[PDB]
Parts: structure tokens; sequence; C-alpha cells
């Protein structure tokens, strides 16, 4: 049952998959990317010790620690009032660790031997330097008291020295605590080797635990067993005499980069017809947590992947490091906590900013209340927030003035204004789309660059793809991925000199791509995409592709059908070529070729037909695409050329080019590339969603009952929709 | 450099490149530097400018080299310009302190001193692996061109490599049949330059072995000096891709589009550097051969131009991208050996101070050498120069060095700077021994410091800025805190003795030249000390333990000061009030509450056990050791007394000025440690003053100024509003509306006098 993957603290609830739910807009919660979940996968990694080899004074201290691990049971069990006997029965209360490890199973007394060997030996790859004082602290022991209960069968007495006087500093505890949890992560290894599984109740025949768990979810109980246990193993090892001078505490930086996905910021701004040129205006921040936030006022250029403040068109306040950002940064102000609710202020005759912190004005480095001295109107302002990683922030318009918690204080004797003090309507609220789609390459991009080269008699249109960016600082070593515009349609229904009549009958198209030389061909991939493509990422490989098998049976049980839908239908250059780095000398013709009436997509390399083959779905969209790491300024170009007995790309993409066998490059094909700089809109309103537990008898119910609708302009060159 | 030129010439000279390099762009002046390093510690008469550079292009750079992300446009340091720049250090300071004292020199190489010493980071980690191979065509020490290359021959290449080298010389032949098409040369019987035709069209595969070695002999002395140089090279499979793999028109490849990574571009760049030393010293034996004359390209390489770099420059990118091309991996010539950062010896502040402690003792024992012969007639310096460059570069060097380290002297990765940079527990002890060194050497030399006694004051007040107490405690060595214990007890017996000759010399020789030393070096550097402790909260655990009665003593003496009236007194008086002030913060005992006093478990009066009352001397009460301080609500009976009074400045000063002081800096401290202010053991703690009263107190003295405008009043007052902004912050703005208000529109009725009212 599902019930049992719930974490032992977390209670299980029923959420909105997606972060925003229909609710007050000043009261809604903006939040910024948050921590990626990795502690779900909880893979006990232990510190390898094996290749450590004990060094000579352990090893001459090896018996008088197998020595020490003895008194160890032999204390444990009977200062826990237990007595002594063959079979670990806790019942009859019997045990053998109470009597000499001679009769105590040899293989347990070695397993506990070595594992303390590894205890100190992590010591060692810790930094802990164990080694002797003097004789002194060898040949002098303790006398302890030994009752009869206390008392034991075996010669080595538990009477080593009263641990009291022995102190263990607190780097040093901590480094227990360390190899503590080094310990349970063994133990958790070794159930993982035998199979053991987490469950949230304890079964044998499942043969799953709730004890495998990571140290910090483990319970206090057992925490305290292991802590005993093992600090007073590491008390009596100092009262050996083998100090372990700690080694430092080193500081560590988490760096607090944990964020899902490359988003390191998600910015919140209003809608750019809300600019204002003219006016005094006012609006409030309120910040729910403190970290790496930044408000201010953006212009309608502002650029969602860029952070705010660093170039011109951004004029933000952040207070994590107390600087005003607007191309640059300057010590500005304070810094907040959580609860701070910074207010926003803007002369636009006056041509002045200035922030408050929970009513005060904020001061610069200069006795003067301006967070920016002078600028020019330009195209207006906006309202903008920026807001970083597990980071929850509030923007109140002011749209309901009673709502602003500082504007009687400061604000409203100035003659500020709220930002939404006459509207009828919520103001809508634009943020940063997380997920990247293709868009026609800019001709002011800074790293790509495309050509067009018309196609001559004896050569076919092509399509050049360069980068600007190299042979200079600043270029991206990043996978861009390439598409063109527009789509090649399958048949809806699947079929169970070249020749002027197969060739206007066919339905099958080409297009080829040739890689430059010096570019690496393995950094290139060439095939077809589907409109579902949506996947950035900086490391792309054809086993990481999204794929499914749908798998459809009659009645026994028979698969009948099988059905593998992918995004990408796409092949390797390096893998394609034969000569290996011999070649690159010219050449690499990557040819494509797509059957649209029975979906085979089949690749030809320099006039060989590749292995790879793939069978699509009927009406699968599939554009041609392209995803190259550049390694030279000159990487691929695009030819829309045929071959004989196919049909060009043309044809298929065109239907007033359907029997034309002439291969045309129309201005509508353009190359497009994959990016995130694009802006999302926010939904005026969400569907009314309420969740509750209506018993442990009935479960959880979910109820939606009022309809929302929204109109859908669908786009048919690129198979998608938007409001 | 040159000498030919005329004194204009050389100012001209001087200020053009002071200004080019003043505005150049800090990270382009490496190898200028490090042509500079060995020059500069000449000091000739060419040296001046050269300290003037260093000076002012380091002052300006301050900041980024320093920092460790420097300033983020220009990036930040490189650690190699940091090795070169300690030596710098190093040597200039070594040189200028065994070489001859010049006044003008030396007061020009001080700056240069203190910016190098102020841009050197102090927590620099001194690397057991540094530069290394140093250049020596820079090391001339005629004309800075010396350019005997690294001797190759007696290593050897290995067998695996002529697979490479065959691989290689085919590439040799397909850029020649490039070159024979492009010039124009054909294939033919013979080679001919007035035909073009030329017979050479034959491939590699047979070309004979005597015209192939015509190639590999320049190809074997490249690999020769490459492997002479230590580079690894590790082999790849795309090496046996070529065997299993296997006249002619060698046919269009692409070289351009590969590009190499920064660390084989320095990597190149010295090997560039090499092959332009080879090719010198084959000018230098041809020119030698000649006799006579000089070539544009005889500067070394460094100083050559990007025109003539280009041949270098590519032949080693041709060389290297056919490397990766044929899967070979090319990394650093060797291995680190070991890293000295675990010891923090190697901190640079570390070993500064190490041979600072080292000049400053030898310092110290020749002025007790002095003092031993200054009695005789001869009082000519032996080591003149010696303390006239420490007293006037060292001690200096000292006071720029720990002012431009505030911080990082009190960083101790304990948030002080937590950034980084902490002056370890060590380095604060050496410190501290430092101080204590300071304090013995200026201990009554007044006379014998050529006026430079307020330069030492300074240094002594700087040094006790520098301070760490809970450092120096947890971890210090014994001799030091030694060191640092007679410190305290001789500061407080030279105060005691001075106290004692002023009761017995109340009528106001050498006792003139003690009390002079004492109230201009001795009285500031323990308000020094006393300043620093208490505003840096290390008072309180300063104090436990004999120190304690060190520091009775010294207020004993100080109220003994405070209630001395002479007219040299009345001339020194702001310096006895500043010490006043100072020494009521760092003392942890309400002294004045006479009557809660004892009950503090945290005074040496309750951990005084019993035997060792019996031990020491003692009065057995708190009051009885310090008889003479008054209750305190006796002095606050006083103040108020003193209110009605309304006394004047000059007619009864003397325990109105001096007692004010003395209870701000009081109140200031223990109304936070008041019983209000201290909810755990409320009106059971330290002490019971309280908001009410100090307001009453504020009052007071506000109400005794009203009468005190009478006389125009004085400065000192200016200094209690000074002390008393702290305390208008401190209290509660409640107490400041309705009471204190009024009070600035009483004081807007005391506009009318010409100071400055708050
Ligand atoms: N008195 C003892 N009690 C428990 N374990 C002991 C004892 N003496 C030695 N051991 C060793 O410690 C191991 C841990 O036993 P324990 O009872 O803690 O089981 P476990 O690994 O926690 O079980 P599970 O995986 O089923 O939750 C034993 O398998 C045995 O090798």
């Amino acid at each position: 049952p599902c019930y049992e993957a719930v974490l032992p603290k977390e209670k299980l609830k029923v959420e909105h998959s997606r972060e925003y739910k229909q609710e007050r807009t000043y009261t809604r919660d903006l939040l910024g990317p948050t921590v990626s979940l990795t502690q779900a996968a909880f893979t006990p990694i232990p510190v390898d010790t094996s290749q450590i080899v004990l060094p000579p004074h352990l090893e001459r201290i090896r018996e008088k620690l197998a020595e020490n691990i003895h008194e160890l049971w032999v204390m444990n069990k009977i200062e826990l009032g237990w007595q002594y006997g063959p079979v670990r029965d806790d019942n009859k209360r019997q045990h053998p660790c109470l009597v000499e490890f001679s009769k105590l199973p040899e293989q347990e007394r070695n397993y506990n031997l070595q594992m303390s060997l590894e205890t100190l030996k992590t010591l060692l790859a810790l930094g802990c330097h164990v080694g002797i004082s003097d004789e002194h602290a060898e040949d002098k022991v303790k006398k302890m008291k030994l009752p009869k209960n206390y008392q034991l069968t075996s010669g080595y007495k538990p009477a080593p020295m009263d641990l009291s006087f022995i102190k263990l500093t607190p780097s040093q505890e901590a480094m227990v605590d360390k190899l503590a949890e080094n310990a349970h992560n063994v133990w958790a290894r070794d159930r993982i080797r035998q199979g053991w599984t987490y469950g949230i109740q304890q079964d044998v025949k499942n043969r799953r635990n709730p004890r495998l768990v990571p140290y910090t979810l483990l319970d206090d109980r057992t925490k305290k067993s292991n802590k005993d246990s093992l600090r007073e193993a590491v008390r009596t090892l100092l009262g050996y005499g083998y100090n372990l001078e700690a080694p430092d505490q080193d500081h560590a930086a988490r760096a607090e980069v944990c964020s899902g996905t490359g988003e390191r910021f998600r910015i919140f701004r209003a809608e750019k017809t809300y600019a204002v040129k003219a006016g005094r205006w006012y609006f409030e921040f309120e910040t729910v947590t403190a970290g790496d936030m930044r408000v201010g006022w953006s212009r309608p250029g502002c650029q969602p992947d860029q952070e705010l403040g660093s170039d011109e068109r951004a004029f933000a306040f952040d207070g994590f490091k107390a600087q005003r950002w607007h191309q640059g940064n300057e010590h500005y102000g304070r810094s907040w906590q959580a609860g701070d609710v910074v207010g926003c202020m803007v002369d636009m005759n006056e041509h002045t900013m200035m922030f408050t912190l929970n009513g005060e004005i904020l001061l610069d480095d200069s006795g003067s209340e301006l967070a920016f001295k002078d600028f020019d109107v330009g195209d207006g302002f906006i309202p903008v927030c920026s807001l970083g990683v597990a980071q929850v922030g509030r923007m109140n318009f002011g749209k309901d003035v009673s709502t602003l918690k500082y504007f009687t204080i400061c604000g409203l004797q100035e003659g500020y204004e709220p930002f939404a003090v006459n509207t009828n309507r919520d103001i809508t609220m634009w943020l940063s789309k997380r997920l990247p789609q293709f868009l026609q390459v800019p001709s002011n991009h800074e790293h790509i660059e495309v050509t067009r080269i018309d196609g001559t008699i004896d050569s076919s249109p092509c399509l050049k793809v360069t980068q600007k960016s190299f042979g200079s600082q600043n270029s991206n070593t990043d996978i861009m991925f390439y598409r063109l515009s527009m789509p090649i349609e399958c048949a809806e229904v699947f079929s169970k000199r070249d020749d002027y009549d197969f060739l206007m009958q066919t339905s099958t198209y080409y297009y080829s791509v040739r890689i430059f030389p010096g570019q690496e061909p393995a950094n290139v991939w060439v095939g077809w995409i589907t409109s579902d493509f949506h996947q950035y990422d900086t490391g792309f490989d054809l086993d990481r592709v999204r794929t499914v098998t749908v798998t459809l049976g009659d009645e026994k049980g028979k698969v009948h059908e099988s059905i593998k839908r992918s995004n990408c239908y796409m092949v390797c250059a390096g893998e394609s070529m034969s000569p290996g780095q011999g070649r690159n000398n010219n050449g690499l013709e990557i040819g494509c070729v797509v059957d649209a009436a029975s979906g085979l997509l089949t690749f030809i390399a320099n006039g060989k037909e590749l292995s790879t083959y793939y069978q699509v779905e009927p009406s699968t969209k599939l554009f041609p695409a392209v995803f190259a790491q550049a390694t030279s300024p000159n990487v691929f170009q695009f030819e829309l050329g045929r071959i004989k007995n196919v049909m060009p790309l043309s044809a298929g993409l065109f239907k007033s080019e359907h029997k034309n066998p002439v291969p045309q490059c129309p201005p509508r094909l353009h190359v497009q590339f994959l990016s995130h700089v694009l802006w999302s809109r926010m939904p005026n309103q969400f569907l009314k969603v309420d969740v509750s537990r209506i018993s442990e008898r009935q479960g959880w119910l979910v109820q939606c009952l009022d309809p929302l609708q929204f109109m859908s302009l669908h786009i048919p060159e690129e198979n998608r929709s938007v409001d | 450099k040159g000498c030919s030129l005329t004194k204009a010439q050389r100012d001209s000279i001087e200020v053009c490149l002071l200004s080019i390099c003043g505005q150049l762009r800090p990270s382009m002046m490496q190898h200028l530097l490090r042509r500079l390093v060995f020059d500069v510690p000449l000091l000739n008469e060419h040296a001046k400018m050269p300290l003037k550079l260093l000076t002012n292009h380091y002052e300006r750079c301050w900041k980024y080299y320093c920092l460790p992300g420097g300033w983020g446009n220009f990036g930040a340091a490189s650690e190699e310009e940091l090795h070169l720049s300690r030596k710098l250090f190093w040597g200039i300071f070594d040189a200028l302190s065994q070489k001859k004292y010049e006044q003008e020199l030396f007061k020009l190489a001080l700056p240069c001193l203190s910016a190098v010493a102020g841009a050197l980071p102090p927590d620099y980690m001194e690397s057991n692996y540094v530069s290394m191979m140093e250049k020596q065509s820079s090391m001339d020490s005629e004309g800075n061109f010396n350019p005997q290359p690294v001797d190759t021959s007696n290593i050897t290449i290995p067998e695996k490599l002529e697979y490479f080298i065959n691989k290689y010389a085919e590439h040799s032949h397909d850029k020649w049949s490039m070159d024979k098409l492009a010039n124009g040369w054909i294939y033919g019987e013979i080679y001919s330059d007035s035909s073009k035709v030329q017979p050479l069209m034959k491939p590699y595969k047979l070309l004979s072995e005597k015209e192939k070695e015509i190639y590999r002999w320049p190809i074997k002395e490249s690999l020769k000096t490459m492997l002479a140089w230590g580079w690894r090279i590790e082999r790849t499979r795309e090496g046996d891709s070529m065997a299993l793999y296997n006249g002619y028109s060698p046919r269009a490849i692409d070289m351009s589009n590969v590009t190499l990574s920064r660390d084989l571009h320095a990597m190149a760049e010295m090997m560039a550097e090499n092959y332009h030393n080879i090719w010198a010293k084959k000018k230098k034996m041809e020119l030698e051969s000649k006799g006579g004359g000089n070539h544009p390209l005889l500067v070394p390489y460094d100083t050559l131009t990007a025109k003539e770099k280009a041949k270098d420059r590519e032949k080693a990118q041709d060389i290297l991208k056919f490397l990766q091309i044929n899967g070979y991996a090319v990394s650093r010539g060797f291995k680190d050996l070991e890293l000295d950062t675990p010891s923090i010896e190697k901190r640079f502040a570390y070993s500064f101070l190490q041979q600072l402690i080292r000049y400053v003792d030898e310092a110290h024992q020749y002025i007790l050498e002095f003092d031993g012969g200054s009695r005789g007639k001869g009082e000519h310096f032996p080591y003149e120069q010696e303390i006239k460059f420490f007293a006037k570069v060292v001690l200096p060097l000292i006071d720029q060095y720990f002012k431009n380290h505030r911080l990082y002297f009190l960083s101790a990765a304990s948030r002080p700077l937590c950034s980084g940079g902490h002056a370890s527990n060590k380095e604060k002890e050496m410190v501290t021994s430092l101080f204590c060194k300071l304090g013995v050497l200026v201990r009554h030399r007044i006379s014998l410091f050529g006026n430079d006694a307020t330069s030492i004051v300074n240094c002594l007040h700087i040094l006790g800025q520098t301070l760490d107490a809970r450092t120096v405690m947890k971890t210090g060595l014994e001799s030091v805190k030694s060191a640092l214990r007679a410190f305290l007890d001789n500061a407080a017996e030279d105060l005691e003795k001075t106290m004692e000759n002023l009761k017995q010399g109340q009528f106001t020789k050498g006792v003139t030249q003690i009390i002079n030393y004492t109230t201009v070096a001795l009285l500031p550097m323990l308000s020094s000390l006393f300043e620093h402790i208490g505003q840096h909260q290390f008072g309180e655990d300063l104090i436990l333990e004999d120190v304690q009665v060190s520091c009775y003593r010294i207020l004993t003496s100080l109220y003994a000061l405070g209630t001395s009236k002479s007219i040299y007194v009345e001339r020194q008086r702001s310096a006895l009030g500043e010490c006043l002030a100072a020494f009521a913060g760092a003392f942890p005992v309400a002294f004045l509450e006479t009557h809660l006093d004892k009950h503090n478990i945290y005074s040496i009066y309750n951990t005084k056990s019993s035997r060792e009352r019996a031990a020491l001397s003692l009065p057995t009460n708190v009051e009885d050791v310090c008889p003479n301080i008054p209750s305190l609500e006796k002095l606050m009976e006083e103040i108020v007394e003193l209110a009605e009074s309304g006394i004047r400045y000059t007619q009864m000063p003397h325990v109105m000025e001096v007692i004010l002081p003395m209870l701000c800096s009081y109140m200031s401290r223990w109304w936070e440690h008041g019983p209000e202010n201290n909810p755990e053991r409320a009106e059971m703690c330290c002490t019971a003053l309280n908001s009410e009263h100090m307001n009453t107190l504020l009052g007071n003295i506000l109400k005794i100024i009203y009468n005190n405008l009478g006389i125009d009043e004085g400065a000192w007052m200016k200094r209690l509003a000074v002390f008393s902004q702290p305390i208008i912050n401190k209290v509660k703005p409640q107490l400041l509306k309705t009471h204190f208000l009024p009070l600035m529109e009483k004081l807007k009725k005391k506009a009318a006098t010409v100071v400055s009212e708050e």
C-alpha cells in the first residue's frame, strides 16, 4: 500500500501538484525554485577504509582492542541485568557475549574486532591521529566496583578505569557521532545486500524494516543505544592512552546550490500594460523568509533569465547582501529578517526612488535617502521581484489600502499612491517560464548566427548555423538545441533518372545535415523531434530521452500490439561515422529519411544505411532537429536536398508544393532554438478545489464543482496552444 | 635604467612610466613586476623610480591583492605575483636593514614596504610548491638578457613516440606540399627556383630518410626539449584506432577549428619562450662571431611584440593540436612534492612577525647595552643605522601593518572576518609578546629616543587595539603568558612609584623626565589597552586572577592621580581624565558600589580560598584594599550637591571634572550590567544602577553646565557629550521624550554660546 512510503516525521496530505492555488492576490505566496528532494533515495554510503592499512601502533594494540571490545560485551550485557547462554534469545535471557571470546562465536568476535579496527581507521581517514601518549597510560589500570550483579563469567574483567576523569573533546564527540552514523550506514548497507527495504511497519515475511532510515531520521532510542556503545568504546580507547589529536573543525560551505534544474531564481512582475510614466507610486513586498530576494522596479524589456539589477532593465534592492542593483551592486541599507516588509517608492517626476524596511527609510552609504539618484522615464516602470532557492515572498499592490501595513507611517504623507490604488480588477502578474520553448533565432543573438544560402543550379538551398562567440571569451560550451520551424505530418492511417510516377505517388521525404570539418561529430546529434520536446539538459545522451512502451493485449493477456512513444528520434554523428579520427577531413553528410505513409525513420550516413531505425505512431508531427555542442566556429548546416526516388522536404512541409520535386526553402522555414527567455502569465482565477480527510474509514476527498474555461489560441504550424 | 639621459630626460621618463603604470590595468603589469624584482634590491641611484612605482601601484591595488575575490571586474590574485612580492618585501627589508642609512632614500622606501606588506595577505599560505625553474633571461646581471635554454641532449625520446614522429612528419610533408603548390613549385627532375620545378611530389612513405631526417632534426629537438621539461605524455585508444585503420595529394585538412585550454596556453607560452631562447642563443653566437651590432628582436621574449611572437605561437599551436588529434595527453612537468599549508608557520604573517620579533629583540638588547654604555663618554652608535632603521621603518611598518589588518589580527575564524583569513592563535600570542617587547623597550627611554617616542606611543596604541584575550588565555605559551603578566605588573609598579614620588614630591631633574615619560607614554598606552579591552568585551575575562589585584593596584594609583592636584597635572589633565574613563570601563568590579561589592562570586575576593588569603598580603576587605575610594551613594550625594552648587569651572574644577568622566564610564557599562538589564540574578547581580538614577544624573550634569555657562565653559564637557551620545542612544527613547526633548529646548537656549551644542 502507498501509505507505507510516507517518511516517519511527515504526515500524509493531498496537495495541489502545482505550486499556486486559488487565493487572495496579496496573500498569494510567491515561491522561488525549490531545493532538490534527494533525501528520498536513502543510499547508505560508507566511507572507504579497505585501502587503508593499520599503522604499526594500532597493529600491536589490535589484541588490546579485541580485549576491550570483549570487555564491552561483558559490561553491556551485565550492566543491563542480562545473563549468559549459547542461544542469543532475549526471552530466556541467555547470551554468549558475557563469556570469553573463545566460547563466544569467533565469526562475530572477529566481525566486531575489525569493525572496531575500521572504527579507528575511519578516525584516521577522518584525520583522527590515534597514537599512544606514554607507557604509563597502558601500564596503569584502575579498578571498578564489581558486585555480584556486575560480575561476569569471563576472565576479561570489565574494570579498565572509570571514564569520568577521561574527557572527549567536543570535536572528537562530533566525530564520534559521525562514525556512529557511518556504522548505521554499514548496517543499512548490509541489509540492502540481503535485500531489506524500508517500511513504516516492521515485517520479516516481506522482510522490511523501519530502521532502514538515515541517521538523522533514525529514532532517538537507537541513536542513544549506538551512541552510548560507541562513545564508551572511544572513551576506553582513550583510557588505553592512545590519545587522538582531533582534526580541525574544517568549516563547510553548503553554497545553497541545490535547486531543481538550472533555474536559480524566479522573477515575478506585473503586466507590461500597467507601466507608469508619471506620478508617485508605492507597493509592499513581504518577505516570508530571509534569503536571496530582490524587489524593485523594472522596465518592460526585463529579461526573465538574467538576475535583477545586473543590467539596466531593472532597479532592485537586495537586502541579503544589503546592496542596491542597477548595472552593478553598491552597499545600501541593511539586511532584513523573516517577516520584514519592504516598501518600494518611485517618483516618476522627481526621478527619485527609495525603499523602506518596516517603515524606516533605508539609508545609502552617504546620508542621502534616494536609492537611485537619477534615471530616465523611458517606457515606464513596473513592479518586479526575484526569489532565490527555497524563498517565499508576497507582493501587495495595495488594491486594498488597509492591507498595506506600513503605508500609513511611510508613504501616505509623502503623497505616494498604491500601485493598484484605482483599479476595479486585480493586477495580472507575469512570471518567468520554467519550461523552455523553441523560438526563432534572433538576429542580435550574442552566440548564435544563422545564414540562409539560396539554392543554386547545382546546390540545394541550405541553412547554415555559425557561432560568433568562438574565438573570444564567454563562448558557451553548452549543447544548443536547434530545430526547423515547420513539421512533417505522418499519414492518419498506416497502410498494412528517378521515375516521375514513383516520385509523384511517394510520400517519403529527405533532408541532410553536413557537419563542418573540425566540429567534433560525437557532439552533434541529428534526427527528428516532436512538439513535446521541452528538455533542456547541459548533458545530452540518447539513453536519457523520454520513452514509453504502450502494450495493448487481448483478453487472455497476449500482447497483440506494442507501441513505443518518444519525443526524440535522433542519432549521433560520432557513432554514424565509421573511419573515426582519421576522418574530419571533409563531409559527414547525415541523411534523414522519413516515410509519412508507414512512419519508418531511416538514417543514411555517407551513402550507407545506418542500423538505427525508428517506427513512429500515426499522425505524429516530426520537426527536423539537430543538437550540437559547438567545438568549431562553423557547426553543421541544414541541406534541404533530395536523393533518388525520395521527395524533397519542402514538398512534405508545404501543401502548395506537394507535387513539386524541385527542392525549395520558403521564408516560413527558419531555424529555431531552445531557450529560457520567455514570460508566463499567471491566471487571474483558479479552480475552487477543496481537499479533506473524510475519515479513516473513507479516506481523502477532493471536490471541484465550479466550471472555468479559457480561450486557447492554437498555432497550427508549431502544434502548440496558448491562452 | 639607461644612464645616458639628462636629469630632465630622467624626470620625463619617470613621470611617463609612473602615469602609464598608474592608470594601467593591474593584471597586465606582471612581467614588469618580475623584471623589477631583482633590480629593486640594488637600491642604486636608479632605484627611486622602482620604489615609487611599487608604492603607488600597490597602494592602488590595496583592495585587489588582499581580497580573495579582488575587484570582480579585474579578477583577483594569481599567487605567482604574491610569491614574487613576498620576495620583494624580504629582499628590500633585509637589504635596507644591512646597508647604510640614507634619510631620503629610506623615507621613500618606507611607504613601499608599507604598501607591499599591506597588499600581501597576512593569512597567505607559503606553499611548499612555489614558482620554480626561474626564467633566467631576465636574470642577466647586465641588460637583463641571458637567453640560455634548458639543455636536453642528456634525455632520450622513447619508442612509442616513433608513430607520432611519422605522423607529424607526414603533417610537415603535407604543409610543404601546400607550400610548394602555393609559391608555385611543381614536380620535376631536380629542385629549381627558376622555373618553379621541384621534385618532392613523391610521398612520405618513399621519401629518402636523409631528406626525412631534415624534417626529424627540428622535430627531434622539439620533442627532446618537450621531454626534458618533464611533461608527462599519456597514450589513448584513439591512437590504436589509427593502427586498426591501417604519389598522392595531401588533401584538405582543417586545422583552425580546435582550441586549447588555459593551462596548456601558459604551458605553450613557456615553450615558445624556450624556443625564443634557443633562437636568441643562436643569434648570440652569430653576433659574437660577427663581432658587433644589434638586432631588433634581441630583446627578451617578454619584451617582444606580438608580430614576432606569432611565429613561435603558431608553430607551438600546430604541434599541440596535432598531439590532441593523435591522442596523447600532455600534463605539467612535475607533480606536487608536498604541502606546507598545514603548518601555521608558513602563513605570511607568521614569518613576517617572526623575523620582526627577532629584529625587535635585537633592538631591545642593543638598547640594553646602550643603557650600559651610555654612562661611558662615547655616545656614538655602532648600531646607528640599525636603530634608526628600526624606529623609523620597522615601527612604522608594524603600525601600518596592524592598521591595514585591524580585522585580520582580531580574526580567529570565530566570526571576526568570517570570510576567512584568521590570525592564528600562536600569531596572536606572538602579537602579545611583541606588545610586551615594545613596552619593555619604551620603559624610561623617552630622552634616548630622538622625539620618535610619539611614534612609539602610537605603536603601543595600535598594538593595544590588536589584541585577542580569549585566544591568548585558552591557547598561550607560558613564556608569553608570563611576559604579559610581568607587563601588567611592571606597568602597575611604575605607576605606584610615580604616585609615591608625587606624594613625597607634592611640591612642584630625573623625576621630571620620569613623570613626563609616564604622562606621555605609560598612561596613554594603559588607557588604550583599557579602551580596547572594555570595548571588545574581553575585560571581564582578561581579568581573572592576580590580574585582578594588579588592576586593583592600578585603580588605587589612578584614583590617587585623580585626587592629585598640580599645575602640570592641570596641563596633562586631559590624558589623566581619559585614562580614568578608560580604566573604569576596563575594571570589572563596581568598586564604587561599596555595599554591593562582596557578593559577586566572579571576583578574586570570592575565588580567593582561605589558605591563599593568608599566603597573599590583603586588607581582607574589598573596601579596606581601596580605603580612599568612596561609596557609590556617597559620590552620588556629592554629584547631587554639586548640582545645587553649580560650581565654576575656573573656581572649583578639580573634583567636578575628575568625577564626571569616572561616573559616566562606569554607568555606561554597569547599566547594561545593572539589575534590570541582567534579568538573571536581578538586584543580586554585579550592580544596582538603573535608568531612573542615570536619568537623574543626566539632569544633574546638565544642570551644573547651566551655571557653568557663566565662565564660558570648557572643552572637556564637550568630551563628556562625546562620551554620552552612547549614553543617550542606550537610554530608552521614552526617557528621551518629555525629559530629554525639554533638554534639547533648554540647550536650544544654550545655543547662545559659540560652541556647538551636541
Ligand atoms: N546481544 C546482542 N544483541 C544484538 N545483536 C548482537 C548482540 N551481540 C552481537 N550482536 C551482533 O549485532 C548484530 C545486530 O543484531 P540486531 O538484533 O541489532 O539486529 P538488526 O540488524 O538490527 O535486525 P533487523 O535488520 O532485523 O532489524 C547481530 O546480527 C550480531 O551479529
